[PDB]
């Protein structure tokens, strides 16, 4: 799937990277900084898109559903521990919505 | 769990 791995690196990734909203999620959650004793405990599968970046540009993934994969869980780890209404789950909300429309434009193969 | 305020007002 290098063509799909491909768009994700450079059109799913790369339009949610810049996006307004992207800053919270373009680095592991710093739970020290943000006082969030809990989240280490709560959440068993860590990621965001600074990883995500990483592993498209160094040919971790063996397929673009791994990738696609990372990406819902990031947005699942924001969706499990925050509270609704609250600033970063409206930002994971806006991101997700246009990571989602990307996903549907996935090149065939 | 993680309440700070991100999103910028007027």
């Amino acid at each position: 799937q290098t063509n799909q791995l491909q768009y994700l690196l450079r059109v799913v990734l790369k339009t949610l990277w810049k996006h307004q909203f992207a800053w919270p999620f373009q680095q592991p959650v710093d739970a020290v900084k943000l006082n969030l004793p809990d989240y280490y405990k709560i959440i068993k599968t860590p990621m965001d898109m600074g990883t995500i970046k990483k592993r498209l540009e160094n040919n971790y993934y063996w397929n673009a559903q791994e990738c696609i994969q990372d990406f819902n869980t990031m947005f699942t780890n924001c969706y499990i521990y925050n509270k609704p209404g609250d600033d970063i789950v409206l930002m994971a909300e806006a991101l997700e919505k246009l990571f989602l429309q990307k996903i549907n434009e996935l090149p065939t193969e | 769990a993680k309440r700070h305020r991100k999103v910028l007002r007027d």
